[PDB]
């Protein structure tokens, strides 16, 4: 078969930046090779085809270049909606084949994380178990720490932490950070705390609450 | 204009089988070839399947890696594509989406091409069984306010397979929310979704999420009180 290749897998760019994104394929493929963006809610579109042509109703910032094996997608004065991950394929011969595919971060001013903290719900205690959430909202750049405080003591068993997908309006990121315990164990501390370190502030933001007065 | 529903998405065992389904509007089906193209969890994308039009005598084409498995068909009459997907693998789960392929070749190039696809229908090949989810409400403490904003949240705790959706008061309340990416703890799912609104306008006023897992064939709604 023809394997297709991405050899970057991730890129960031600013606003109105020029961004080249290459495919080479194992074997000449005659010129067909096309390409597709794929939204970060799964929203999959042709962009380029047959190399260079535009289909209708793509805005002309998006083109098309290369032969033989060697292939590049370019967009032209980068714009805000075009976070994404960008994929070629080759429509010469059976199997048709994918590159592995290029995701695409826009960069934004730097921005620090509004940080909710959640006492486990009534519903859930009487289960006997206990989970404490986090919320980060609306941070740039990506890469963040939270640290769970328990009666002043770190606590990492039991944390699991997730990211959002880059923001397609404002380009931020959001992150949950959940510490589940067994009943038992929430019943015995009072304190709770997350602190989210970030490049945007030297202290970490912090929220808290107290068990007994909730 | 063109639309084109997968359906037919679910949990299914190693060696079992499953037939997904498309309903296509806005075009006209029977002339164009159709295709199946599916997504692994954080993968490319992989050609499934080609069936091409009547005029063509709806001649199949399959990858390697599912030929004699699967099994492409199309209705034109009810304008309906379907994949009948034998003898499942693990490797098989996947986000699965029909495609129309490109038109008039004199016009578009020889070279294959795929036009228009769906949003996608989740297949999930395992031997873990299906677990609906624990849904719990996420509402600050009585200790501190802010005056110009809060955030509520649900926490969707323990299911399986993929994938729920939550949606805040009936869809109306929207991108004011975030969606957190599920993640894998000890065979289970875990996810949780928040909601930002104005400070005045709750308590006062109802916020509710709508947590569905179709898998399981529940829905579960929070209220979110104090
Ligand atoms: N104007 C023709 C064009 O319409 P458009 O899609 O631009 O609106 O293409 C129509 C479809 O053409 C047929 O496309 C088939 C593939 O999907 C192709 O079969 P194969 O590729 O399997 O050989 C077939 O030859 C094309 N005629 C066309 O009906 C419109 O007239």
């Amino acid at each position: 078969d023809i394997q297709m290749t991405q050899s970057t897998s991730s890129l960031s760019a600013s606003l109105g930046d020029r961004v080249t994104i290459s495919c080479r394929a194992s074997q000449d493929i005659s010129n067909y090779l096309n390409w597709y963006q794929q939204k970060p809610d799964g929203t999959v579109k042709v962009l380029i085809y047959y190399t260079s042509r535009l289909r209708s109703g793509v805005p002309s910032r998006f083109s098309g270049s290369g032969s033989g094996t060697d292939y590049s997608l370019t967009i032209s004065n980068l714009e805000q909606e075009d976070i994404a991950t960008y994929f070629c394929q080759q429509g010469n011969t059976l199997p048709w084949t994918f590159g592995g595919g290029t995701k695409l971060e826009i960069k934004r001013a730097d921005a620090a994380p509004t940080v909710s903290i959640f006492p486990p719900s009534s519903e859930q205690l009487t289960s006997g178990g206990a989970s404490v959430v986090c919320f980060l909202n609306n941070f740039y750049p990506k890469d963040i720490n939270v640290k769970w405080k328990i009666d002043g003591s770190e606590r990492q068993n039991g944390v699991l932490n997730s990211w959002t997908d880059q923001d397609s309006k404002d380009s931020t990121y959001s992150m949950s950070s959940t510490l589940t315990l067994t009943k038992d164990e929430y019943e015995r501390h009072n304190s709770y705390t997350c602190e989210a370190t970030h490049k945007t502030s030297t202290s970490p933001i912090v929220k808290s609450f107290n068990r007994n007065e909730c | 204009e063109v639309q084109l529903v997968e359906s037919g998405g679910g949990l299914v065992q190693p060696k079992g089988s499953l037939k997904l389904s498309c309903a296509a509007s806005g075009f006209t089906f029977n002339t164009y070839a159709m295709n199946w193209v599916r997504q692994a969890p954080g993968k490319g994308l992989e050609w499934v399947a080609r069936i091409r039009s009547k005029s063509n005598n709806y001649a199949t084409y399959y990858a390697d890696s599912v030929k004699d498995r699967f099994t492409i068909s199309r209705d034109d009459s009810q304008s309906m594509l379907y994949l009948q997907m034998n003898n499942l693998k693990t490797e098989d789960t996947a986000m699965y989406y029909c495609v129309r392929h490109r038109g008039a070749p004199l016009y578009y190039g020889n070279g294959a091409w795929f036009a228009y696809w769906g949003q996608g229908t989740l297949v999930t090949v395992s031997a873990a069984k299906t677990t609906p989810p624990s849904v719990y409400p996420l509402a600050p403490g009585c200790g501190d306010t802010t005056g110009s904003s809060v955030t509520s949240g649900c926490l969707v705790k323990g299911y399986f397979p993929e994938s729920v959706t939550v949606t805040w008061n009936s869809g109306s309340l929207s991108s004011s929310v975030h969606t957190f990416p599920a993640l894998l703890q000890s065979g289970l799912y875990t996810m949780s979704s928040s909601v930002t609104v104005p400070s005045s306008t709750w308590p006062s006023e109802t916020v509710t999420c709508s947590v569905a897992h179709p898998a399981s064939s529940t829905t579960v709604d929070k209220k979110l009180e104090p």
